[PDB]
């Protein structure tokens, strides 16, 4: 929704929808680098046991909720992409962010 | 003719019960990802009929129009698959 | 509980409770062949996915409502078990079926 | 609704009900790319928990009056539904636009 | 309540109230098998959706009500805990009754 | 005298711990039919323990009085496992 | 008599549980597609016990009324077994 | 809050709240250790489908409601977590509580 | 100094992510069953990765205080597999 | 006239049985390659029956042609098979 | 009662570390047959240590008190592997 | 030119058909590690379609940007295979 500064450069919705696309069943990595308790993961795989884009949505949209303040959003997410073994996602990621 | 049109509901889910190991290859060849159908599997753990029904309910909410028979029938062919499955289901 | 004629037979509720019962993960198999949409029976999985019974009995009876007259409503069921691979459960629904 | 300018073209409560029903549980992908914030398809999906139908409508309609006067606001449905994987109903609502 | 004769069986609010907190979410085939059509276990589950206990207890007592003198009442509510797996209970009230 | 006793919430929970994938085998040869244990995974997708936990309370409310621990103990041999276990979790 | 009957789950459960790797042709045998197959073992990656349960029951429910013993009989010879299963299930 | 006693310790809502935080899909073996009905926990789980947090507080806060006067609750869910595999927190448990 | 502390969520997930086939024998060696990995395995049929992580917080939360690197070194090594993974997964 | 007519799945699953260790080496001459044998031998590591019997059906699939019951006398005894099989197992 | 009590799921997770081709003639001395030999092998295509782990859950289960370890002994001398392998996994 | 850019999901998957055993060299030589493949393997352990293509996804999901036709092309040669595969599997 609202990530990331000027100069970084921001993460539309559209965007951060975009990652929940390329996620799949990996999802929990990146949301247990991203910081999220396992308990939580669990969690939300409950509340959305029938929706996998559900989930995948919901985890990064909330952690999005929460660092709706921070500056370093958006390092966060690309490194956690990073470390979940997605490099793949974390280059689309910086790329779009390319401008500031 | 029928060849232009876009299987319903119904259809597919006929469809979905006589394909087997192959309906993973098959619908990669049509516009699916393999994300796509981690979403199927994880959507309908155990069973496989409900998710190779999702696979194809995707496969023509993407490309709507374009989702035609023809699709379908280069598809199977494609997946080394004898096309007439279509013609059976379709009677 | 108002399905057929006497020249077909009817279906009580104890009936098509049954034909509920020995209706497993296919269900949305039969509904499919009965007429209702993916995205109905979607809307069905969901309202209930915490229990499997009432989803299968949800579905059946509220397609046994919009049934309630029409020709062959049931002849249409005992179509569809046999087109969703269950000629066992298209059987014993004839069975009962035996008075007209 | 006042859905659309004689220019573009309209879209009928009618028309907005004929998406709505066409609308399965990738509702909020529709809503996150209309730009709907996550804390209202959070917030109207609780809200109408029980009823996923009053969900997709409370969601879409809502959103159709505050593009009250606008632009394209017709071409952003289009666009959504697109990005939403749903060329599906995109088609329908370019078809529907039909009019002259 | 006032459930059976004299001979045929007895059950007070007492031991209709020990059905009602016996039975759970499987209540709406009970309650099916008992005569009650899906409408009205629709019914009755949307004018308390939230709160299990009184839709069951509602529900027995509905029927205890309209099964004012009617001899078979008892003998009907064993039959249909029955056929409903629930063998359980329908000896909870086999028992009660050879007391009477 | 406790074997043709029927087990009970906290009992059902506990020796469903202990079970392992031969627990649909167990309630199979129980009572309970492929189509009853499908409910089971459904109902609880992402959890065995309250799967098998469902199974017992299923198995033991279809049969009543009938569902003892005796036919529970059969149950176990009958699907190769050591019917012990019923002892060391009734202590 | 009783050959003329189809096994209850209790029963596919115990021919199963006897049944090696032979299953696989048997099953072919009475009338299922490979295709049937993959989607069993799709259904239980984890644990081929009830792979064949599940083959088995497909069998049933697609036949039906046919789905007899007698039917189970030939297919145990077809695929060089000895009948005597049937005869010992039965007991 | 009144789940304890003078001489070993009380519990506040918050310590009971961590407890309930720290459980996960697991609840119902710890409740059903805890001697709940299968019945009560079926109940919650429905109560609450969505909020699973709210099944987990609602069972241990009703609990201890139950519990209120007794001896030695404290002790109970100790073991019960203990047995319910979760050693995690009944070591977490013992910690704050144990004080006297 | 630090061996005698739990690791975190976050930590068994990335231990999770560098071990092969070896993790079942060494969760073994750590205090779990059979059945503990077969439920792991029954929750995350499709994805290994998920079925790992939790055998580990399966394993962490049954040892509390004793759940501990130092543990897990000696697991690691009773699977014959270099403890380096430990030392370099915590830069 | 049968000796121009392919088999079917319960004809290529009797034709799978009685052929010895030579499924691999007989399929080395009616048209199937290696990554056409090592493509079955892996989709079931173990059953070394599933493994001709997909063969096969990779004879209706890619050929149909010169593959259906003719293509079969020159094949089985292109791997020391002699050609009377195909009669006696077509009773 | 050292040779008079069953192993638990860690040791046998050690028996069957350290062991070649062997294991199965070895393990069907002591009481399994080919259809608990094409299963263990089934439900574990790769990954051959969890295989050889349940040959022997499968023979603890069957057996239980009388599952000895003394009955692990009796087929190690009977197979070539020196009777001595279980003390050095136990020192 | 088209080399430096990652394939799709449907290129892959066409590319995993054209290749046989020694698919799991080539990832290797091309980054992935034995683990990524054995839990490929165990991600999809019936259809060995599936592990390929899921280690080549991973594949790409590693190198990003790197995993270019080019590789692929290497990785062909790494393993000793004509690396026309790449252009039919383009026209």
């Amino acid at each position: 929704m609202n990530l990331g500064d000027a100069e970084t450069g921001f993460l539309t919705q559209s965007n951060l929808l975009s990652v929940a696309g390329r996620l799949g069943l990996d999802w929990p990595a990146v949301a247990l680098h991203l910081g999220v308790s396992y308990r939580e993961v669990q969690r939300i795989r409950h509340e959305f046991r029938d929706d996998l884009d559900e989930q995948i949505r919901h985890m990064l949209f909330s952690w999005a909720e929460r660092q709706a303040g921070q500056p370093g959003a958006v390092g966060l997410l690309v490194q956690a992409l990073e470390q979940s073994d997605r490099q793949d996602v974390a280059e689309e990621v910086r790329a779009v962010l390319e401008l500031g | 003719h029928i060849l232009n049109s876009s299987p319903s509901d119904r259809q597919i889910n006929q469809l979905a019960q006589r394909l087997g190991p192959e309906w993973e290859p098959m619908v990669l060849s049509l516009g699916l990802s393999q994300t796509d159908i981690y979403r199927c599997k994880a959507n309908h753990p155990h069973n496989v009929q409900s998710q190779v029904v999702e696979a194809f309910i995707r496969w023509r909410q993407r490309f709507g129009k374009q989702a035609t028979f023809q699709s379908l029938h280069n598809g199977l062919r494609a997946v080394e698959v004898d096309p007439s499955l279509l013609l059976h289901m379709l009677e």
